[PDB]
């Protein structure tokens, strides 16, 4: 997964030079299936984002972290992108 | 034969800053050093690997900067909900917790720290347009990022970490130290304050009679915190200097590049644009030579500083843990006085911490006697001393005045009355009056 | 004579002895109160008392005993002057730096 | 001469930071040992 | 079922050193590095900050 | 561990650069070269 930091990735063509790179760059270059989503570090291509949060493992930069997934069932062998977890909640009340 | 007690007692908060992390830096060699030529990258490549070491130590700086951040504010894995009452027991916390008002998710204590100290670039967002590919006055941010010179963002936002402090402050309202050796043990704040009057050596019942004295004081002291820190502008010193020395530190790597050292110019281009490269190679040399030696102070320079932010975090930490997660009896080690508890506010590369301490006041004028002696036998004080009005003898404390008539449970009789010195004739209450 | 020059320190040592003779007469008329607020008067025999009554033992057994504690008191301060003046190895860090 | 200005600058800042260390140390036991009775283990002596 | 509680007690001072500070010292390159030469001065001067 | 072992064996390897001198081994320098061209060789070698 490649990270462009400090550029919005709608301004990725004017920016990696896509006439002037190979077909595996044109490949991360351009905006298919949901392959590329804004943070705020940067705008990570070639990850698939997911929702809830988990322990970080890789860590990446402004609470986004990455991780492996080995599916099977769902064929699905790509990175990860996810908010890190403060921690569990509790549910404590005041009284007198 | 005299002896100073004092009678009155008042609350006072005191403020303490520590540096907790600095900002992360990358350097690349084949943008700073030769920048735009194919001649120069393969001399630099020739010249052996001088760069891998720059790379590996900026990595490790920026993963002990992100380690420190996280040991000083990531301690308890525990989120505890704010109150939506405010008012415990006369006691007002609310501005140390943040306004449901709005969702800005700091208090008002932490935005006036955060307005306070500013930043030299936040953001790290800029793009074409915001440089010289569009129109600028030359900014020193975009100058940086023409050599390879770039600043990475902290793992923790702003937010995040102000989640840790309004969790903190809430489960100290709610369970006051219990939370940190285990789980949560609600309590009521007035009985949880009452145990803290009790650990510096003060009896409980003075809590109750003056509770809202106690309130007031703390309110005020409060309220005054926030007036002195607006009135000021020298208490947060430490995050300006460091901020301060990072940027000259890049201003003048960046800024390096002018002197030629002994070459004929500093410009590279124009160099191969006049010499063979027979000759030209004499010239970039030296040129490489000097770059490497810049870059490898720099690196010192930033390992150095690196390890005392180390030290420093590390101090912060330790302190966060035994002030805050608890009491502490250490002399001048949260604050000036008795220390009661402590209240940990998030500042910009660094922590602020709010101590309230116990300080006696309005001392009175009392003599004293070492023992006392009834029958042929020598009475010694258990918890206090003998003093003494009008031909009278009663035992007190030391702490707060509250005399009290000479028991058999309030001394222990021990020794004879001839090897003791400065013992005085006095009767003893006898315990079997009304029989 | 290539420009290598030491700066004296801001405070000279005279300065310096009289926060430590502050510092020691502060402790025999107030013990530590003074260092938590305002002073306050005690005296040195009451004040050695609860001393004693801080590690654990009763505050009876340092009147019975004062007058051995003091001699020991004095023999140990005296002893450390002979300490001294017999070796030449305790200033080490000073030196070395 | 350049160089060898910036070995001693960079002994003499390593020096500092440690001499920095021993002092903070030093300044911590008087404020814990002076100005009150430690309970501390080998912290002010061998004993109590 | 054995136990040992001492009788007796004693009075003991030790001693320490801590360093607290060091020498300050100062530093000119121009009398260091070409010292009385106005060429040399000049040439440090074109090499740099 | 780790980190001591990489150090060694990087200020090991580091003689492999020849810097701004023709090769990094000296005994050819001196087979092909006379003193007083090959005091300048072995000056940038001696610096590095
Ligand atoms: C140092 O501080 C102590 C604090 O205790 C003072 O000691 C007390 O002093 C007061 C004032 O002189 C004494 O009060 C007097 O006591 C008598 C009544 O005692 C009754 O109650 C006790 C139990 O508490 C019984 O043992 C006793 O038998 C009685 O039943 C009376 O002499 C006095 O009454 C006068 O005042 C009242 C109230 O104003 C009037 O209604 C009466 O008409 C009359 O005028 C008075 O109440 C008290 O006994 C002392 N306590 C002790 C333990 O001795 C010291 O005086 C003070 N020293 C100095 C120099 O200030
Ligand atoms: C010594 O401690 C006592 C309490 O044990 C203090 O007495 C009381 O202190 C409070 C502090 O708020 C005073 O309240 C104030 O009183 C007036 C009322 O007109 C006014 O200034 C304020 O609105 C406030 O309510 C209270 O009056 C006072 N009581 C007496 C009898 O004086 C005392 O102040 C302490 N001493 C010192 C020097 O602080
Ligand atoms: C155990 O503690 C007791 C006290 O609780 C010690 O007993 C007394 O110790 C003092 C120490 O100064 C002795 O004083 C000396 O005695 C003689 C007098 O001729 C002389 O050596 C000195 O001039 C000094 O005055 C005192 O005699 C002694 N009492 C007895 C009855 O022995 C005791 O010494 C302690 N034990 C040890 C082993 O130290
Ligand atoms: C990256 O580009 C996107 C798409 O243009 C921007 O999204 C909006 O940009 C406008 C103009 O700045 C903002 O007012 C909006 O709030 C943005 N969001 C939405 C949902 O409309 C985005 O801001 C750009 N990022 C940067 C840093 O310029
Ligand atoms: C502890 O809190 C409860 C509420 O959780 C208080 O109960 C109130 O008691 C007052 C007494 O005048 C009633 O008028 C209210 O209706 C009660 N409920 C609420 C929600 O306020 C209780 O009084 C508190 N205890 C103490 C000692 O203050
Ligand atoms: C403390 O009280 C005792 C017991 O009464 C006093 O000892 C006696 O004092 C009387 C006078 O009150 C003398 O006549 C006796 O001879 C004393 N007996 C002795 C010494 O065995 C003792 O003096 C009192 N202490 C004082 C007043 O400081
Ligand atoms: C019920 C209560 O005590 N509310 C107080 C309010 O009076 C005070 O103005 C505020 C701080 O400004 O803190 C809260
Ligand atoms: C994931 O979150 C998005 C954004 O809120 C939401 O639209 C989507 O339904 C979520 N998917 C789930 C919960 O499976
Ligand atoms: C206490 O009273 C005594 C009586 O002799 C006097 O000498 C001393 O100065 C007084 N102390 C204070 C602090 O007022």
């Amino acid at each position: 997964a490649v990270l462009y930091q400090d550029v919005n990735c709608t301004d990725v063509p004017t920016m990696l030079h896509i006439d002037q790179v190979s077909s595996d760059w044109r490949v991360y270059a351009a905006n298919t299936g949901g392959n590329m989503f804004q943070t705020q570090a940067g705008c990570l291509v070639g990850a698939t984002y997911d929702n809830t949060s988990y322990e970080c493992d890789i860590p990446v930069g402004a609470g986004v972290c990455a991780k492996f997934q080995i599916n099977t069932g769902a064929s699905q062998s790509s990175i990860l992108a996810y908010t890190m977890s403060l921690g569990e909640d509790s549910n404590v009340a005041y009284s007198n | 034969n005299s002896i100073a007690i004092p009678t009155n007692f008042s609350i006072s908060v005191t403020t303490e800053v520590l540096p907790v992390s600095m900002t992360k830096t990358s350097v690349d060699c084949n943008m700073y050093i030769c920048g735009d030529s194919t001649e120069c990258s393969s001399l630099l490549l020739q010249y052996g690997s001088f760069c891998q070491q720059l790379n590996r130590a900026l990595a490790g700086v920026s993963v002990e900067q992100d380690k420190n951040t996280q040991d000083v504010f990531a301690q308890v894995k525990s989120i505890y909900k704010v109150p939506a009452i405010k008012d415990f027991g006369g006691f007002n916390f609310s501005h140390i917790l943040p306004d449901p008002a709005k969702p800005s998710k700091r208090s008002f204590i932490e935005d006036l720290l955060y307005n306070k100290v500013t930043l030299a670039d936040p953001g790290f967002m800029k793009q074409y347009g915001d440089c010289l590919g569009g129109v600028n006055a030359r900014d020193l941010i975009c100058a940086q990022k023409f050599n390879g010179l770039t600043v990475l963002p902290p793992l923790l936002t702003d937010d995040m970490i102000a989640a840790y402090t309004s969790a903190l402050v809430s489960g100290t309202a709610l369970s006051g130290y219990t939370f940190g050796a285990g789980a949560a043990l609600q309590i009521p704040f007035a009985m949880q304050m009452a145990y803290r009057f009790n650990g510096i050596g003060v009896t409980q019942n003075v809590l109750y009679e003056n509770q809202k004295q106690i309130a007031n004081q703390f309110n005020k002291a409060i309220s005054q915190i926030q007036e002195s820190l607006t009135t000021t502008a020298t208490a947060l010193g430490k995050l300006q200097d460091v901020i301060n020395q990072n940027a000259i530190a890049l201003n003048t790597l960046v800024k390096q590049l002018s002197s030629n050292f002994g070459a004929i110019s500093s410009v590279l281009n124009d160099i191969l644009s006049r010499l063979d490269p027979p000759e030209a190679e004499v010239q970039i040399d030296r040129l490489i030579t000097g770059r490497l030696q810049s870059l490898q102070t720099y690196v010192t320079q930033q390992l150095i500083r690196a390890a005392e932010i180390r030290a420093s975090a590390n101090l912060a930490a330790t302190k966060m843990s035994e002030c805050v997660l608890g009491q502490s009896k250490r002399v001048d080690f949260c604050g000036k006085g008795y220390h009661l508890m402590s209240f940990p506010q998030a500042a910009p590369h660094g922590v602020v911490f709010l101590h309230v301490t116990y300080v006696p006041s309005q001392e009175q004028n009392f003599t004293t006697a070492p023992a006392i002696c009834h029958k042929g036998k020598a009475h010694f004080p258990r918890e206090g001393v003998f003093v003494t009005n009008g031909t009278h003898w009663f035992v007190t404390q030391r702490n707060f005045y509250q005399p009290e008539v000479i028991t058999t449970e309030n001394t222990f009789e021990s020794g004879n009355c001839d090897v003791v010195i400065g013992i005085v004739n006095n009767t003893v209450y006898d315990p079997l009056q009304p029989e």
